[PDB]
């Protein structure tokens, strides 16, 4: 090798010591997919939320934990085409609007869509019900026979809510896969232990599996 | 880009000094750095060199074992310490840069130096020392002791420039390509151990001496050079 | 006896075979590269030395019925190889039960580089510690026959099988805890998985163990045909290692 | 909307064609003339291969 | 006229059909039967290039047949010297949803976009010894899929709005809009002429354009799901196209019909990417089997395999000079063959 030759190698090394670096910090992440209907609560469901249209991307961290949240709302485009990127994802949050009659029917196409996808056959979902005070005091007027007309029971607070529930969790149909499910207001701070403690969930679940026990 | 050297002085025989160079306005810690010194009556010669990350270390035998380089990239700034300083030390130091990978231009940029006054290598010839001589073509030769062809296709060779009271630019490396911001009225083709520069309309600010460097293996070796004039 | 000359013989070549394709799987696949699956390949080491260097000359012993021809080349470096493989064995099996402990025990801490660096330290303590058992009594002071002194009789005893009997036993009672607190089918089969892991084990080497350490502390007759029978369960073992921790895992079988 | 369609329809509805026999011909005489240039067709030797 | 323009339509459709009919007369099987077949091509791995931690989406081949730039998911371009298998640069990016680039026909510039919905330029050859980023366009509603570049001052770009667009890099300005598909516009391929393209879409529908006029002049369907890739001849007179149907097929323009599929009874899996030869013998796929296949472009005979990945195929690409084919997968790894 010549002289010129043996000094491109050493620049060539110091790229791979930068490269190298660069994976150790970023596999100390967990990566989460943020999916919704349009107003149902998606952009306000951590209060220390820091930003970091296509794709809005936004980040905190929780005890000595960093979490990555990508909110794909502004793609509309066929979703099957780009739907492959997020495979590596630990778990998928979903939102849905207990207030909301229109965008129910709508909500359980998309809900069943992903939870049946090829890319998404081993993949946790967390499941948040939003705007629990206003869903009491509109149910009065309305006792959710207009969304769903095949319903009985006394619907004050607690059968319709539980209905809501059962009715998107009869989309499941994998032995290796998970809902959990949570109720949450306007006014509630402790989102973030929620999510802290379904990941930790999560990870035994996986270590079971290769253990041969689960 | 800019390459600011300080230091320089009067230092009697078997004293101690050190120079230091401040880089701003480019990436200072992916650049190689050389030390060349000119003396007061005579060309070019080759000190010392310092790799991308202080990785690698060079030095000629004149100034082995009392010469010592340094960087320090944070300040951007670099050091040559020198110890028992002899009369011959007494030249100009300059500071270059340098860059290496496929495709890349080193020697391209040299920086104004500072004075210091005390009080198996390859040969490279240039026979013509004075031409007297606008509108016309000048050609200019130099000579190597072995082939500078290597086995990989590559012809290490270098020109350079030097205008009264300034200081030298590469015109031509690697024996055919034509360095950035330079006309196109400059030419250069060659084979092995025999090389030549042609110059095509001849105009002002054409005027110096003319260097052929060799960069096949250190250390480096420089010619005697060739002065234009009038 | 020509039929046990002839089973016995089919138990040899199956060990050597299957450890072999254990690392003809592992080096030849890119998926095979993980932390967990470095524990495997020493366990897998241990075990194909034994069928090779132990249980083919040992064969020959019974062989010829109750003489060693071979003086000192063979009865001195032979019981060498038996101690230091087959406590290895043993080791290995408990260094693969801490790592699971731990994974479920401490799943946020316990992983990347810091399961690296522990999984390699087991493994590095796993031959040193056989290493000093075995090279003890030949270095610091026709029959081949093993030292009988009744302080190596407990200290090559106890440091070597009954120390590990107590890990496992109780790194595997924790975590059958911790799968049916979670919550029929998954289960049964929690159950099912530990019983035939501990099962294996206790069976192939307690009844070994149990008369090498009664026999010299008290005075006591044993006749040599049920040595027989104990001496081939503990080398069996290492038979049912690669079809439990590499058979039953559903990734070794889609490589294969 | 439906004016846009006619308009685009009627301008790639008035062209000229060729017969296959004629494009099957003169894309199996391209082929014929470059095959002695095609290094993954023909392999060149070892001394002429730059990997 | 609610109505009546509907009948006007589907008249010019039939009209249509019955010219092509009428101009075939003998097929391209018939025509090459009495040819001598390649044989079977068999390549090695010559080169094998690691530093990418996560699934590789792009590459794009040097005019000098040296140099390469491929893309990851891991935020980072790299330029790989082949010969050597050395590091050139290592280009940091902003977003890390990233799904196409390109190499500037004289070397200065590199290009990439994604989800972002931008196409960021960068320059290569510059003072400070560092590439920095020299213009974003934006512009776009949807995701780039594929662009192109023409000169160093124009680039063409295809994106998930159902329209392709021409800008000016100086300007930063969309010049000519392309309209006229249905579905997202998937793939692109500029003519050796640099005066035409074809892109592919999700209507199963591909479609010829004038890039001076910015008009479409001729439209192909046969397919019967979304065209992936797209690739000209090397004679200009014709291109070739990849579907998630497990089927290749080759159209001509002076004929304005299909001229031959490629297909078996084995392959049921989409395709990711087709290419020629320097003579256009050969026809190059690659599959979401693992395996890339060579095809006789003529004879429709297979005639090879080429075998090295553990993962989907994702890109391709034949040098200038036709010496070597590199192949992309989602393995993190990159082979060039020979
Ligand atoms: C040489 C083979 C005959 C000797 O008659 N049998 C033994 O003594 C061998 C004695 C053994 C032994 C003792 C003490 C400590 C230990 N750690 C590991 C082993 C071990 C292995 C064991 N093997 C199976 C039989």
């Amino acid at each position: 090798l010549s002289a010129e030759d043996k000094a491109a190698v050493e620049r060539s090394k110091m790229i791979e010591k930068n490269l190298k670096e660069d994976g150790i910090s970023a596999a100390k992440d967990v990566k989460l997919l943020l999916l919704g209907a349009d107003n149902s609560g998606k952009s306000t469901i951590v209060k220390q939320m820091k930003i970091i249209t296509g794709i809005v991307e936004t980040h905190f961290t929780f005890k000595n934990l960093h979490f990555r949240l990508f909110d794909v709302g502004g793609q509309r485009s066929e979703r099957k085409k780009w739907i492959h990127c997020f495979e590596d994802v630990t778990a998928i949050i979903f939102c849905v609007d207990l207030s909301d009659y229109n965008r129910m029917h709508e909500s359980l196409m998309l809900f069943d869509s992903i939870c049946n996808n090829k890319f998404f056959i081993d993949t946790s979902i967390i499941l948040f019900l939003n705007k629990k005070d206003l869903f009491g005091e509109k149910i009065k007027k309305s006792p959710l026979t207009i969304c769903f007309p095949e319903y009985t029971g006394p619907n004050t607070y607690e059968d319709a809510a539980a209905y809501i529930q059962a009715q998107f969790e009869s989309k499941n149909r994998s032995p290796n896969k998970e809902i959990y499910c949570h109720m949450t207001c306007a006014t509630d701070t402790n989102n973030a232990q929620v999510i802290f403690d379904a990941v930790t969930d999560i990870i035994i679940a996986n270590n079971l599996r290769g253990c041969g026990l689960y | 880009v800019q390459l600011v050297e300080s230091g320089g002085g009067l230092v009697q025989p078997g004293g101690s000094r050190k120079l230091s160079c401040s880089a701003s306005g480019f990436a200072f810690s992916s650049f190689g750095m050389h030390w060349v010194r000119q003396a007061p009556e005579k060309g070019l010669e080759w000190v010392a060199y310092i790799s991308s990350g202080s990785g690698t270390i060079y030095y000629a035998d004149t100034v082995k074992g009392r010469f010592t380089i340094s960087r320090d990239d944070p300040k951007n700034t670099l050091f040559l310490q020198m110890t028992s300083l002899r009369s011959e030390d007494t030249a100009m130091y300059y500071c270059v840069r340098s860059i290496y990978y496929y495709g890349s231009s080193p020697f391209d940029f040299w920086g104004q130096g500072t004075t210091l006054t005390v009080s198996s290598d390859i040969v490279m010839t240039q026979a013509t020392s004075s031409v007297p001589v606008p509108g016309e073509s000048v050609s200019i030769s130099c000579r190597s002791s072995k082939s500078l062809l290597h086995s990989n296709g590559n012809t290490y060779l270098y020109w350079f420039l030097q205008r009264p009271g300034q200081s030298p630019q590469l015109l031509i490396y690697r024996m055919s390509n034509l360095a950035s911001g330079v006309p196109d009225r400059f030419s250069g083709s060659g084979s092995g151990t025999a090389f030549t520069l042609t110059i095509s309309r001849l105009e002002a600010e054409d005027v110096g001496v003319y260097y052929c460097m060799q960069h096949l293996e250190y250390p480096l070796t420089f010619g005697a050079g060739t002065k234009l004039e009038l | 006896g020509v039929l046990i000359l002839t089973l016995l013989g089919f138990l040899v070549a199956a060990t050597f075979a299957w450890n072999l394709l254990v690392l003809a799987t592992i080096l030849r696949v890119r998926t095979f590269h993980r932390v967990p699956h470095n524990l495997v390949a020493s366990m897998a080491v241990s075990d194909v030395l034994v069928a090779a260097l132990v249980m083919p000359l040992s064969l020959v012993h019974e062989l010829s019925g109750r003489r060693w021809q071979l003086g000192r080349r063979l009865c001195q470096l032979w019981i060498a190889c038996d101690v230091l493989c087959c406590t290895a064995s043993i080791w290995n099996v408990t260094a693969i039960a801490l790592d699971r402990y731990w994974s479920i025990t401490r799943p946020m801490e316990y992983t990347l580089r810091t399961r690296k660096c522990v999984s390699n330290v087991m493994i590095a303590l796993t031959w040193a510690l056989s290493a000093v058992i075995s090279l003890a009594p030949l270095l610091f002071g026709e029959e081949c026959q093993v030292s009988r002194e009744p302080s190596y009789a407990v200290f090559s005893t106890v440091g070597a099988f009954y120390l590990p009997l107590c890990v496992v036993l109780f790194v595997y009672w924790k975590i059958y805890k911790a799968a049916k607190f979670r919550v029929e089918q998954k289960e049964q089969r929690a159950a099912l998985m530990v019983g035939i892991l501990i099962g294996v084990f206790v069976l192939c080497w307690i009844p070994f163990f149990l008369t090498e350490l009664i026999s010299p502390l008290c005075s006591c007759d044993i006749p040599a045909i049920w040595k027989s029978i104990f001496l081939w369960l503990g080398y069996s073992n290492s038979f049912f290692n690669p079809l439990i921790y590499t058979a039953f895992n559903k990734n070794y079988n889609s490589a294969f | 909307q439906a004016r846009k369609l006619v308009e685009q329809l009627k301008m790639e509805a008035n062209i000229d064609r060729i017969k296959v026999s004629k494009a099957a011909a003169d894309l199996m005489a391209y082929c014929e003339a470059h095959a002695k240039e095609d290094p993954l067709l023909t392999p060149v030797p070892a001394s002429e291969n730059p990997f | 006229e609610l109505d009546q323009l509907r009948q006007e339509a589907e008249q010019l459709k039939n009209q249509i059909r019955d010219a092509r009919k009428a101009c075939a007369d003998a097929t391209l099987s018939q025509i090459t039967n009495n040819i001598d077949p390649v044989g079977r091509i068999q390549m090695r791995t010559r080169r094998t290039l690691r530093g990418h931690l996560a699934k590789i989406y792009a590459m794009h081949w040097g005019t000098d047949s040296r140099l390469l730039v491929s893309a990851s998911q891991d935020g980072k371009l790299i330029i790989w010297d082949s010969y050597t298998t050395n590091k050139v640069h290592a280009i940091p990016l902003r977003s890390s949803w990233v799904m196409t680039c390109a190499y500037a026909p004289s070397g200065n510039y590199v290009a990439c976009g994604g989800l972002d919905n931008i196409c960021s330029i960068y320059n290569l050859k510059t003072r400070e010894g560092n590439v920095r980023v020299s213009r974003e366009l934006a512009g776009h509603t949807g995701y780039l899929s594929c662009c192109r570049f023409l000169d160093d001052n124009q680039i063409v770009t295809s994106s998930g709005d159902t329209t392709c667009a021409l800008w000016d890099i100086e300007t930063g300005q969309q010049t000519t809009t392309f309209t006229g598909h249905t579905g997202d516009v998937m793939s692109l391929s500029l003519a050796p002429d640099t005066r035409l393209f074809v892109s592919g879409a999700c209507d199963a529908s591909a479609k010829l354009w004038d890039v001076r006029e910015g008009m479409c002049r001729q439209t192909f369907t046969g397919h019967e799901s979304d065209i992936n890739a797209i690739c000209f001849f090397p004679n200009g007179n014709a291109f070739a196209t990849g579907s998630d149907d497990a089927t290749c097929r080759l159209f001509d323009l002076r004929a304005d019909q299909e001229l031959m599929t490629y297909s078996h009874d084995n392959i049921i899996c989409g395709i990711t990417s087709v290419s020629f030869s320097k003579s256009g013998r050969l026809l190059l796929a690659g599959y979401d089997d693992f395996n890339c296949n060579v095809w006789d472009a003529l004879k429709a005979d297979r005639a090879g395999v080429l075998a090295g990945h553990d993962n989907r195929v994702s890109c391709l690409g034949v040098t200038d000079d036709g010496m070597a084919v590199a192949t992309g997968s989602w393995d993190s790894f990159l082979k060039i063959w020979n």
